């Protein structure tokens, strides 16, 4: 049989799939088992609710940093808290998995979902202003210019466990406040300072795209 | 802004294609001379070497794969000359080789390839190699009947040489890179954000504790 | 409402809102040489009870507590004493965490599962000689079981912030003061050694402090209760 | 499988069709859409 | 030799030895140079449905850089 | 036929298994008879 | 303790793996010169000289089966040059080369290949030769019409040049590597526990008996 | 310890006020609680 | 033994085996020998009755000479007899 070669021979392509020579042929692995947690592609744990390092700054040392503070000595109708919604930016979302998983690839796109959850007395109550405004604008100034966009409230002293969806993101980015609508209302004989958690994960309508290495570990090599 | 808005597919998100994209994790010299070198290397087969892919492999606890290795080599100055080299490959439990012209170099049970340094490097297909259904990159517990090191993650070991009774005056330095074949997880781990300090064993620096997400200066502004 | 098992019976609330650990129920080793060459016994009786370990303290500044299974059943009861007389042992775990607190107290707490669970070797120094592993006390610290020194890390070089894909829990003490966990067989090889291997390793961590006022009660109450499931042992040793 | 060369191997024809390597396998593209003002030959410009 | 093809947002090489070129995520190709010339396919790597040769408008959320 | 080369290519693995060319074509070796006291396993002899 | 469970699948346990993974067991070293050498090379094809396979062979009496040799040479120094060697097989019963350029050389009955040095090593397949069903390693009994030499288990030999007539000034160690095709034994033996004296015969040492286990202190105390 | 090692219940009489308890057997040194 | 000689040409055996004894002294003679088997991850007994409490046979050789015994399982300290 005569043939021909052509340019692309004897070259070594780091991605490509190609077969080798299986160097202990007739061998017989181990055989596999039902083990339980398996996977089959990293979406799965981008939908996972972990946590944000929201309370980023210099002065939180420990779990501090992951704890939203609120008190009755702030007053209403001011901005308790606040960040961006970036998963693959310097911010406190390198803490979540959505995060991490996003520098390990380039270009992502799709739906978010952030839940806030509430850690105060049974007998408290107060209402938060839970704000979101899409890319391409400012964080509200006050609580009425955020009034008049995607938001949701939340009277944590009956529905502790609160959730929330944002429709898009890909790759400025869209942000979220937190304002007090009301005082912290608080009974007699209990601290009145309590912490919220912000937590955070992927829905399914979202993807990604090349991979790429991440840049945070700094080290090349141990040994 | 290029705010894009058609969902992308979603095949590199998948553990196989994480895995893929052979990459290298052992670097190693080979200098043959007279009494004062050894003419030979050995190399134990290794994957958290370099820490990229420990990152990536720590992601979860049981995997299985098949492993796809690649051997190319130069000489330190970039020459390459016609000289006919061994790889020699050797399963665990098998005595290593300890010099150039010892006995395990002519053993059947270690496979073996020889080639041409002039000719496109050589690739091999290692199967999973475990006594376990999967390795285990974590094993808390004794192995006996000095802590946590798994009784069962040897893939075995590599040595390599050049064929004759010469001592060549040669310098080379090898590059090994590594593909993975049919991955399969399970049991995914959250993701180290500490720099390491020493093979094999997580441990971590209680002063310097890097935190995850950097500093900003409050959290009333995002940006 | 009660739940009573063997000899053991404990009271909860009516609960569905139970969480199984990777979606599998707990179940029996099927054919392999071992189950073909030998019966090992299947143990249902008595050593099926809900056992209640010693209350835990949980303070102002606590850091947290852990445990390691089945290493904190090594020592108790007939369990224990199939444990320490069968180098081959498999079963499942039904973990029901408790805290009794006043409607005046607030703190959150993180109930969680983490499998092949690693303890750090602190105390940097690079070097092969010193080795600083953590001794034979902490990483097996047995029945009490130990507390943490630095959470946000786990004591294992791993982010806090990313262990919720462990099965885990909220415990807030305004909703609920309970809840439960069930976790199967979580190991690469059917059987292993119940002394000197533990599969995985159960926390606690305080992720928003205990606070309360003037003349309330300073440390809160913690309690856990373990059952295990369609257990298995084998090889009788002496 | 025994076989042999001809003239022609190893050479690099400006003009030739032929594939090569995808460097980047399993790769998915951005899907195309329907862009009015689609051309398929150069005539369609020169009437 | 050793040519690497490095897709967008991604460092690029600094100098001769520095640890891009140890990068698993860029893709790299080695061959002797007595080897025939090396050949590679890129797909479609644009976000965008298409290339735009034009593209009037900043891209601020200096000019026509698409 | 176009073609192109890939690495593992002039390699020498002493553990796969291919043919060679037969240096004595149409040989006609001596034919096997019923030998008793055969063997196909070495698991045989371990029992 | 990993004590595995898992019956481990029987393949490797069949004779026919347990003579593949092609070895060497023949080394060979050919020198030209003037009139100070040979400038060729014979070797009788053998396969009990080296020890790791003729403890092997001996476990059985009879057998039959095809073999794949392959020839592998470099320089003594290490390099491989553009040389053309010549290699041909004698069958038994056949004159063998006396001289460099002596006539058996242009046998044609004499099969022989003729490769570059430059080019990868070279492959044969020998089917089975003998006169009789099988090979006997064991002929107890006089072949005449000086003890125990089988009548037929010669395969043959080989005969190494180059081809030149010029004494090209080069020193080469020439390596076999042989592969076992279709193996079938019959009549197990017991094997062989004391060290050999001389090829061919299985003759041993009277007095340094060595023994098959070591020695312990007592019978009552296993360790 | 040694006591949860036997038959026993608990009782969070934080939510579970009146609580029971069957002795099995007894006849006519006895039990304990 | 064969089946040591074998396990040194490979690395991992796992199975179960069989272990036989055989006495040859008088027809007319007589006794009781305990066989006693102690799996792996123990010490041998120390003394009989320790033994008597796991897997074992006992052995009148005065009648029934040829005894055999199957050990469950094995892989890769060991199991005692």
């Amino acid at each position: 049989l005569p043939t021909e070669l052509r340019p692309g021979t004897n070259q070594f392509l780091t991605t490509e799939d190609d077969t080798a020579a299986p160097i202990l042929p007739g061998f017989s692995p181990t055989p596999s088992i039902h083990i339980p947690g398996e996977v089959r592609s990293l979406l799965e744990l981008c939908r996972v609710e972990t946590i944000l390092e929201v309370n980023n700054t210099t002065d939180a040392t420990g779990l501090n940093r992951l704890l939203i503070p609120v008190s009755a000595q702030n007053k209403a109708d001011e901005l308790c808290a606040a960040f961006m919604v970036d998963p693959g930016r310097i911010g406190p979302w390198q803490s979540t998995l959505v995060g991490q998983i996003c520098r390990y690839y380039t270009q992502w796109s799709g739906s978010l979902k952030v839940t806030f959850m509430f850690t105060g007395s049974f007998m408290a109550t107060g209402k938060m202003l839970i704000a979101y405004s899409p890319p391409g604008s400012a964080q509200p100034a006050n609580r009425e210019t955020a009034m008049l966009g995607t938001h949701v409230i939340w009277d944590f002293g009956l529905q502790s466990s609160v959730s929330l969806v944002i429709p898009w993101i890909s790759n400025t980015a869209g942000v979220v406040t937190l304002w007090y609508q009301t005082n912290y209302v608080v009974p007699p004989e209990t601290p009145g300072e309590a912490y919220i958690i912000a937590m955070g994960a992927a829905q399914d309508n979202f993807t990604l795209k090349i991979c790429k290495d991440t840049d945070e570990v700094t080290q090349q090599a141990v040994l | 802004t290029r705010c894009v808005m058609n969902r992308n597919g979603v095949l590199e998100a998948t553990i196989s294609h994480f895995f893929s994209r052979s990459g290298l994790v052992g670097v190693v010299n080979l200098t043959d001379g007279g009494t004062d070198t050894t003419g030979y290397a050995v190399w134990d087969i290794d994957i958290m070497g370099f820490v990229q892919l420990r990152r990536k492999c720590e992601m979860f606890t049981y995997m299985r794969f098949n492993a796809e290795f690649t051997f190319v080599t130069t000489t330190e100055n970039g020459e390459a000359r016609p000289f006919m080299l061994q790889y020699m490959y050797v399963p665990p439990g098998a005595p290593k080789p300890t010099g150039r012209d010892a006995f395990q170099w002519q053993t059947a049970t270690n496979p073996s390839v020889f080639v041409k340094l002039t000719d496109p490097p050589a690739q091999v297909s290692v199967p999973f190699m475990s006594p376990a259904s999967a390795y285990q990159w974590f094993y808390d517990g004794y192995p006996t009947f000095t802590y946590g090191q798994c009784p069962n993650n040897m893939m075995g070991t590599f040595a390599v040489r050049v064929v004759s009774r010469v001592a060549s005056q040669l310098k080379l330095q090898t590059r090994v890179y590594m593909k993975l074949k049919h991955v399969r997880a399970w049991i995914p781990r959250p993701i180290r954000s500490q720099p390491y300090l020493l093979k094999n064993f997580p441990n971590y620096d209680s002063s310097k504790i890097t935190y995850s997400a950097r500093d900003r200066a409050s959290i009333k502004q995002a940006n | 409402a009660q739940l009573t098992v063997g000899n053991s019976s404990i009271t909860t609330q009516e609960a569905a809102n139970i969480v199984l650990a990777y979606g599998e129920w707990p179940e029996y080793c099927p054919d392999t040489d071992a189950t073909a060459v030998d019966k090992p016994t299947r143990p249902d009786v008595s050593v099926n009870r809900f056992y209640t370990l010693d209350s835990k303290m949980w303070q102002e500044n606590s850091t947290g507590w852990y445990w390691k299974f089945p290493d904190v059943l090594n020592k108790t009861g007939v369990f224990g004493q199939n444990a320490q007389f069968h180098y081959l042992y498999r079963s499942g775990f039904c973990l029901h965490v408790q805290c009794n607190a006043s409607k005046f107290h607030q703190g959150a707490l993180l109930v969680a599962v983490i499998p092949e669970f690693v303890l750090a070797g602190r105390g940097s120094n690079t070097k092969p000689n010193e080795a600083p592993h953590p001794g034979f006390n902490t990483t097996f610290p047995g029945t009490a079981g130990a507390s943490f020194n630095d959470p946000y890390v786990l004591d294992s070089g791993v982010p806090l912030s990313q262990s919720l894909i462990y099965p885990h829990q909220w415990i807030n003490l305004r909703t609920n003061n309970c809840a439960t966990i069930i976790v199967p067989y979580i190991n690469a090889v059917p059987f292993d050694s119940a002394i000197n291997h533990s599969n995985f390793g159960l926390i606690v961590v305080p992720v928003s402090p205990l606070k309360y006022s003037s003349g309330a009660t300073t440390a809160i109450p913690i309690t856990v209760t373990i059952a295990p499931l369609n257990s298995e042992f084998g090889g009788l040793r002496q």
